[PDB]
């Protein structure tokens, strides 16, 4: 399972060795932490070696977590609400929940709990620094990060920030500079086979071979939890039971993408664009990021085999320009939609 | 402690009359004879920035009214409100009296109206006119579309060009004069080239090179001092940071930029406008050649707007200069 | 006090106290240190790269100035947390600059020369709308006796026209492994660091125009190489590889997939180097700088690999995609 | 030095509600005369000028004259949290420095010092009041304040008319209009209900309705109202107190007719 | 210390056979104050070619010495919320007031435009219902911006621009009132750089006139810097790049337009631009647009115009 088999510790992560040893250094002296940045892939392992460095510069109860409720005040009369993960040494935030209010939220929390300090009993004030962990900082809008990367240097004795993304490249310059920046790797084959080993060990499943680990591995594209993921829907399906013949479980969105990939290739016409924007708005409404479907809907239609090179190199000509539009707007369909319609016109 | 000495040399040299108002000689003149021979519509000052025109309002007040300008003169710069509710109550009660200290038309001096919102000019658009014998109205502004007609037509239009080279030659004669300094006629040069029409990044290198002499009483500013103070490129190292990019080949030029945008610490964005400005007056014998020149330099000037890269830049405005210097042949 | 400095970063453990340590910009550091003597502050627009000295020297300034004592109530901080809108700078900025000089006690009046006039700091004013700065025009104009602004920027286009001809401007030169070794030389002595004999040019040059990157990246591989106890030298392999710069070897591989190969042969080749984290903007500039100084070329692949490399990165400063943006890239360099 | 001991703490509460909504910003000159003050209104139309002597304050000293500039809002912020039962002592240093406000109790003792910081005004001390005025008028308070609030309410326009033996306030607005004629006479039981007038020629003048609805807030200090009226000149409103005075010089109306 | 009044305001004119407008329009003004059967009436047009004052000399020749109580005129100035166009409105609506027979009260709501959609609604039936008592009169400057049924309810008036022929008899009669040396060059000038624009024509004549003495068209070209749409339109329609790049340089930017003005007007003279095509004309509002985009994030200076008009000229050759 995801959630049951991870590791607690700096001894206990089991790939990228190089980085846990990083890790070990950085967890030395913890008086002299700088802030950090992790960027990787997704589903990496990101925020359980953060919550693991977390755990051995603190003592080990860091791990009890309990959600707790804040309500701020916009400049007018709308009241907005947010969830902080607390532990008596931490909190963690996902400040991308506010649409465009990140800047008052983060100017505000961060502000406030830097001006303070902790108070706990576990000799009744004297303690180190409070940690703020920051989920989906490549989120951040740009004046919410300015505010940021000010509420750094002004108290550092006190603040340390430990923030995670992927795709780092929506991070202003002065963040990417104030802090270091480290980056996680994919797991190899070999070792995402071992983990996948280790849970079927672990969890008693009955498989013939070590070619589905294998089969599992080379789908998820390196993805870890994916894999995890898949590997339980396939147990659950399969009755406890893995066989050499069994059909790897895409996701709903991944089918639903490679049949609106099918239609593309197959019916180039506006009267098959018209059921693709219905299937984009199916597709958008239904909380799906605008940026994943576009990503998915290019590599698989480079993934076709009947186009040719020029074929596919405007293809990818045009994923570029709209993927470059599609961050500077907030009508995702609008952008998906034009897209559609170029690489209508591009196939023929 | 508090003195006329410790004022930067943006405000310490400030007009007190229209005497000491250079270059604008075509609406001063117009002002003096209004104000001589009684008349004062509504004016409407429009300009660059750094012109003359809170000077040239601020002297005109000083001379109507007298040395006590600021007591029965009213003016709405852009540091208080000037909402509707504003202009509804202030402004028209303003206007709607009579004088506290003499006998005379009262002045009310509206100093950049096109930060004001539409309704805002829709309501004064009918005040200004209606007490018209009593108070009158100086609209001062930089951008002439953020007024609507209506106000825009009301006032007459007073346009204050940019300071010619004979207005700022004046002045910073009249500075030297004040200041124990000298300055050299290249340098001289060199600084009206520079100003732009801006009188006021005149006065701020001129203090700055005035700093940078560690005894501003014998040596001359010289052009490298002005250069230097502001970081602007020289002439030389431009023209030929320009010829190597022309003439010689790839590796070399990359080689001879980054080693004069390295030796003063020069930045992309006035290379860039250097070059521009360098080789707009080159004759090319084709039409096709500007359009790519100009399209790929304002698209990399627009780029480093953004602060992207530093070199990856400098390679593309090398490539954009080169790539256009070929349909010539 | 000397235990709380020493218990922080050395990016803020070694942040210049006065105008003597910020050895970078020697144009500017002058005349702000031929002010001292005389009274004649000019309105200051301090505008650069990041990380480069601008925060850290007008701070030196004002404690060099008025000092610790004076400092705390004659400034006024309005940096980027404080709420910086229309209203806050109509009432409080004009409010605090309208306001008398306070009394300098007989202690600061005789050691620091305290000028009669208070100093209000706008830093990184290119987060203002436009009309904050609109007001804060005749604000920073009328009342220039009593107070100087000074603002600080990366990006000078962003502040409006008006403020750009008020204030005195003064860029700070971006520090490359010339003019700004000397500092990191002083620290890496002052740490005890086993430096070896260029890696810190390496380091510099990996941190194009920025200072605060090189020394936090000092500082990583110096508690890395104490980690390990061996008390060996760090080589400029050591540093590069936790620096994000991406390894010469997988780059030539790179080159080799570009120079020869069709669409599904350099797309797989790029999704099993994504699969690893690497910073697309890092690979980019590499890939440029390899490209650039190589002489192996044709000037008619020159140009338009230069044009081509410009667009990617003009893309990738949007906060796009790195996969799409890098397969096309690549895609678009193997078509030449 | 300055050392201003008032005799109690709401005197100056009361003389500064007399114009705490009509001016922001004052700069009051303390010399050995006693404090003087002048403020002019944010729409330059009226201006509030205060004159307290030595005689209201307990203990004075006042070595070389000093100006002191501050906001009327922080002041009467300050004024607020101050117990109406302590003694008030406003005290300067050499320079011109924030101000300081002591409370004082009589019985416990409570140490409340509290400072003001300064505001930078232009020292543009004016000389008004040595106009001759052509009509001058006094009378109780109350009866100015209720026919003020009356006229208010039918319009924004006030226009006093002095003739001969005369005073005449009409308002003319949009729903109706009103006159109130009075006549001066004077009692010997009550002294302080006389109404009483010296011309020299007739007056007629209009004034703003918001401006002396905020002028009559003075009504608290003093009981007899004295108006001053004088073609080009500006209408004067002195409220007279037990040791200076009190008065807004407001500007007239200028009729297009 | 006496200030006389403008040369605008100084010959105001007070009666309404003094307005050289529209000829047919003012003549049924005229035909209707002799008559005084006054119906409701919108009057939209150009900024400065005389409604306002047209209607006031209406209503005052209408009802003479009554103009003090007959008319109740509201402007931007003074509130037009719903409040007031419930209340004041309508008490000055059923206001008994005994006239002359053929007579009527007025109401002269000024810059009708910028009221509130609420407002007319709240005045629809107040003006319908008294209508043997009140007759309103609307005077503004875009008719689209009135909802429907206010404007159907009233008979329209539109108002067209200005003539050169009236605007010259206008300036005649100045000069022969008050005695001004000209010249037929300098008359023509005005009228050029007037734009169809009374005001400002008479503001232009009256500032050269004290600035020089004499009407020439050296004095006004020096002093009135002839208007700003034109030289653009004639920017744009260059046969090749470097006259339309001298034309910026010298006329535009050495004469100081800031760079968003230059943007603007030239978004303007394309929107109008009947001579060039339908798609050519899409396309350069599009470049057009774009230089705005860039010139509204900071970056304003010369050579994002000059790539504007490269562009441009790009579009139109090919
Ligand atoms: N014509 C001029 N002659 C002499 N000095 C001038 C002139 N114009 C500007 N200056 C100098 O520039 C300073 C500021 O000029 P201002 O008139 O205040 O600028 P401005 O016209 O208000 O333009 P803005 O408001 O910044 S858009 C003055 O105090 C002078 O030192
Ligand atoms: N010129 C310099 N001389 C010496 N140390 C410097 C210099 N510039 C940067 N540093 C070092 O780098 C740290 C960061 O400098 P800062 O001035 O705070 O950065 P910055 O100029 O504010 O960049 P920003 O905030 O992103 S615009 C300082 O505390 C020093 O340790
Ligand atoms: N036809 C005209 N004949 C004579 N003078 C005129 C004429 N039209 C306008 N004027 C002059 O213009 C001024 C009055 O114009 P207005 O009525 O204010 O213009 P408008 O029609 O109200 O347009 P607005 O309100 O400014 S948008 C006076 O100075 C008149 O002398
Ligand atoms: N060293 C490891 N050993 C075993 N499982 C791991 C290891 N590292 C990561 N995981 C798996 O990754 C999952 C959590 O992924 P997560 O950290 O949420 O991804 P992301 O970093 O994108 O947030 C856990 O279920 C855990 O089983
Ligand atoms: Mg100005
Ligand atoms: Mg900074
Ligand atoms: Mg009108």
């Amino acid at each position: 399972w995801v959630d049951k088999y991870r590791p607690k510790s700096l001894n206990a992560l089991s790939h990228n060795e190089e980085l846990t040893n990083f890790l070990k250094s950085l967890s030395d002296q913890p008086r002299d932490l700088p802030h950090l940045l992790l960027y990787g892939p997704n589903g990496t392992g990101k925020k359980t070696r953060c919550m693991a460095l977390l755990e051995s510069i603190f003592g080990p109860g860091v791990y009890r977590l309990k959600i707790d409720v804040r309500q701020f005040v916009t400049a007018s009369n709308r009241k907005l609400e947010l969830n902080v993960v607390s532990s008596p040494y931490h909190l963690e935030i996902t400040p991308s929940d506010m649409g465009n209010n990140d800047r008052i939220v983060i100017q505000e929390l961060l502000k406030e709990v830097a001006q303070m300090e902790q108070v706990d009993f576990q000799d009744g004030l004297a303690h180190r620094y409070k940690c703020v962990i920051i989920n989906e900082a490549n989120s951040l809008t740009k004046d919410a990060q300015a505010a940021l990367r000010r509420t750094m240097e002004k108290y550092s004795k006190n603040i340390r920030l430990i923030m995670v993304c992927d795709s780092m490249s929506p991070i202003i310059a002065p963040i990417k500079s104030r802090c270091l920046l480290i980056r996680c790797p994919a797991p190899s084959d070999s070792e995402i086979s071992t983990i996948l080993s280790d849970v079927v060990t672990n969890e008693r499943i009955q498989l013939e071979t070590k070619d589905i680990l294998k089969r599992i591995a080379q789908a998820s594209n390196g993805n870890l939890r994916v894999s995890l993921l898949m590997l339980e829907s396939m147990a659950l399906n399969n009755e406890l039971a893995l066989k050499s013949s069994s059909p790897i479980i895409k996701p709903d969105w991944i089918i639903v993408i490679h049949k609106l990939t099918r239609k593309i290739v197959k019916e180039r016409s506006v009267n098959s664009l018209i059921e693709c924007r219905a299937v984009l708005y199916d597709l958008l409404a239904h909380c799906i990021p605008a940026n994943i479907i576009l990503k998915e809907l290019t590599f698989s239609l480079l993934d076709v085999e009947t186009l040719n090179t020029t074929n596919k190199s405007s293809i990818i000509e045009y994923s570029s320009v709209f993927d470059e539009r599609l961050s500077l707007g907030n009508k995702a369909i609008f952008h998906l939609e034009g897209f559609i319609a170029k690489v209508m016109c591009c196939l023929d | 402690k508090r003195s006329k000495e410790n004022l930067p040399w943006v405000e310490k040299y400030r007009p007190e009359t229209l005497d000491e108002v250079y270059g604008q000689n075509e609406v001063i003149t117009t002002v003096r004879k209004f104000v001589d021979e009684g008349k004062l519509p509504h004016l409407l000052f429009y300009g660059p920035p750094g012109t003359g025109k809170t000077s040239t309002i601020v002297a005109l007040a000083r001379e109507i009214y007298g040395k006590n300008y600021s007591n029965m003169v009213l003016e709405l710069n852009a540091s208080d409100d000037r909402g509707i509710d504003v202009v509804r109550n202030q402004i028209k009660d303003f206007a709607s009296t009579r004088q506290i200290f003499s006998k005379g038309f009262k002045l009310i001096i509206l100093d950049e109206a096109d930060a004001m919102t539409n309704a805002a000019q829709n309501a004064l658009r009918r005040v200004i006119e209606r007490y018209t014998k009593n108070t009158r109205f100086c609209v001062l502004a930089n951008y002439a579309h953020k007024l609507t007609p209506a106000l825009l037509s009301r006032c007459t239009r007073f346009r204050f060009q940019p300071l010619p080279q004979e207005a700022i030659e004046r002045r910073i004669a009249n500075v030297l004069v004040h200041e124990k300094l000298k300055l050299s006629p290249n340098a001289e040069k060199a600084l009206i080239e520079l100003s732009n029409g801006d009188m006021r990044r005149v006065l701020n290198v001129l203090q700055s090179c005035k700093a940078t002499l560690d005894n501003p009483d014998e040596d001359e500013i010289s052009d490298d001092v002005i250069y230097e103070c502001c970081g602007a490129p020289r002439p030389s190292d431009l023209k030929a940071v320009l010829k190597s990019i022309l003439e010689d080949d790839w590796g070399t030029a990359h080689y001879t930029l980054n080693k004069v945008r390295s030796a003063k610490g020069l930045a992309l964005i006035d290379l860039i406008e250097g070059i521009v400005k360098i080789l707009e007056d080159y004759e090319l014998q084709n039409e096709e050649t500007r359009v790519h020149l100009l399209t790929k330099l304002a698209d990399i000037e627009y780029s480093i707007s953004k602060g992207g890269n530093d070199q990856i830049q400098g390679s593309a405005v090398i490539g954009a200069i080169k790539a256009s210097f070929e349909n010539e042949t | 006090a000397e235990q709380s400095l020493a218990q922080q970063p050395w990016v803020e453990k070694y942040r210049p106290k006065n105008l003597d340590e910020v050895t970078a910009q020697d144009h500017a550091v002058t005349v702000l240190k031929k002010t001292l003597k005389s009274a004649n502050l000019p309105h200051m627009l301090f505008y650069g790269p990041p990380g480069t000295g601008k925060t850290s020297t007008i701070l030196a300034l004002t404690k060099e100035l008025y000092g610790p004592d004076l400092m705390k109530s004659r400034i006024l901080e309005l940096n980027a947390s404080d709420e910086r809108g229309i209203s806050i700078v109509r009432e409080k900025v004009k409010n605090f600059a309208r306001l008398t000089v306070s009394k300098p006690s007989k202690h600061d009046l005789e050691n620091y020369p305290c000028p009669p006039y208070k100093i209000i700091i706008l830093d990184e004013a290119d987060s203002m709308t436009a009309d904050a700065q609109s007001a804060l025009r005749r604000t920073m104009e009328t009342y220039s006796g009593v107070t100087r602004f000074c603002l600080i920027c990366n990006y000078v286009t962003r502040i409006i026209d008006p403020l750009a001809s008020r204030c005195s401007k003064f860029r700070f030169k971006a520090l490359d492994a010339s003019n700004a070794i000397d500092r990191l030389r002083f620290i890496s002595e002052q740490e005890n660091v086993k430096c070896d004999d260029g890696v810190l040019e390496r380091i510099l040059d990996i941190s194009a125009g920025d200072l605060r990157r090189g020394i936090t990246l000092l500082q990583s591989a110096s508690k890395g190489a104490q980690y390990l106890g061996d008390g060996k030298n760090i080589t400029s392999t050591q540093v590069e590889e936790l620096a994000g710069v991406v390894p010469h070897d997988i780059l030539i591989e790179i080159v080799e997939k570009v120079k020869s190969g069709d669409f599904d042969e350099i797309k797989k080749y790029v999704n099993t180097f994504m699969k690893s984290g690497w910073s697309a903007a890092s690979v980019v500039n590499q890939l440029h700088e390899y490209y650039i100084t190589n002489d192996n070329f044709d000037t008619n692949f020159k140009n338009q690999i230069s044009w081509l490399l410009f667009t990617t990165d003009s893309r990738l400063n949007n906060g796009t995609n790195e996969h799409i943006q890098l397969l096309n890239l690549l895609v678009k360099i193997s078509q030449l | 030095m300055l050392e201003a001991k008032f005799e109690e703490a709401s005197l100056f509460k009361r003389i500064i509600d007399g114009f705490k909504d009509c001016v922001q910003l004052v700069n009051f000159q303390c010399k050995e005369d006693g404090i003087i003050a002048q403020a002019v209104d944010d729409s330059r139309v009226l201006l509030v000028s205060l004159e307290i002597g030595v005689e209201a304050f307990q203990e004075y000293r006042c070595d070389h004259p000093v100006t002191l500039g501050m906001d009327l809002t922080s002041l009467s912020k300050i004024l607020r949290c101050g117990n109406n039962t302590d003694t008030l002592t406003l005290i300067a240093d050499n320079t011109p420095d924030s101000i300081i406000l002591l409370f004082e109790d009589t019985k416990k003792d409570r140490i409340a010092e509290y400072s003001l910081k300064l505001m930078d005004i232009d020292a543009d001390f004016l000389k008004i009041e040595e106009l001759q005025y052509d009509s001058t008028l006094s009378l109780p308070s109350s009866e100015f304040s209720k026919i003020v609030r009356d006229l208010s309410q039918l319009s924004d326009s006030i226009n006093i008319m002095i003739t001969k033996e005369t005073i005449k306030f009409v308002a003319d607005g949009d729903i109706g209009s009103g006159s109130v004629i009075i006549k001066p006479f004077v009692d010997m039981e009550h002294p302080e209900t006389s109404i009483k007038l010296e011309m020299d020629q007739p007056v007629d003048l209009t004034f703003g309705a918001k401006y002396l609805l905020d002028i009559i807030k003075g009504s608290s200090l003093s009981d007899r109202v004295g108006i001053r009226l004088s073609s080009e000149a500006p209408a004067l409103f002195q409220f007279d107190l037990k040791s200076g005075f009190l008065q807004f010089f407001l500007a007239p109306k200028f009729n297009d007719e | 210390l006496s200030l006389q009044l403008p040369w605008v305001e100084k010959y105001r004119p007070q009666v309404l056979s003094d307005i050289v407008g529209n000829k047919e329009t003012i003549d049924r003004l005229q035909q209707i104050a002799k008559d005084g059967n006054m119906p409701h009436m919108i009057i939209s047009g150009m900024p400065g070619i005389g409604k306002t004052t047209s209607v006031h000399c209406l209503a005052h020749e209408l009802l003479g010495r009554s103009y003090a109580d007959g008319v109740l005129e509201l402007n931007a100035s003074d509130d037009r919320g719903i409040d007031v166009v419930r209340n004041q409105i309508k008490h000055f609506a059923q206001k008994k007031l005994h006239l002359p027979p053929g007579k009527h009260k007025i109401v002269i709501l000024d810059e009708a435009d910028s009221m509130t959609a609420g407002a007319q609604q709240a005045l629809r039936r107040t003006m319908e219902l008294y209508s043997n008592s009140t007759r309103f009169a609307f005077a503004c400057n875009q008719s689209n911006k009135i909802i429907e049924p206010l404007q159907s309810r009233c008979a329209i008036l539109r108002y067209s621009k200005l003539s050169d022929e009236d605007v010259l008899k206008r300036l005649l009669q100045i000069i022969k009132l008050e005695d001004v040396k000209y010249t037929n060059d300098g008359l023509e000038a005005i009228i050029f750089t007037a734009e169809g624009d009374m005001r400002q024509a008479i503001n232009n004549l009256q500032s050269t006139v004290a600035g020089h003495g004499l009407v020439n068209a050296d004095n006004v070209f020096k002093i009135v810097d002839s208007p700003h749409p034109l030289i653009v339109k004639k920017m744009l329609l260059a046969s090749n790049l470097e006259d339309s790049i001298q034309i910026l340089r010298t006329d535009l930017w050495k004469k100081g337009y800031s760079s968003i003005d230059i943007v603007t007007t030239s978004f303007r003279v394309t929107k109008n631009l009947a001579q060039v095509k339908e798609s050519v004309r899409l396309e350069m509002i599009k470049e057009i647009g774009l230089t705005h985009m860039r010139i509204l994030e900071g970056v304003g200076t010369y050579l994002q115009l000059a790539s504007m008009l490269a562009k441009i000229h790009k579009l139109n050759n090919k």
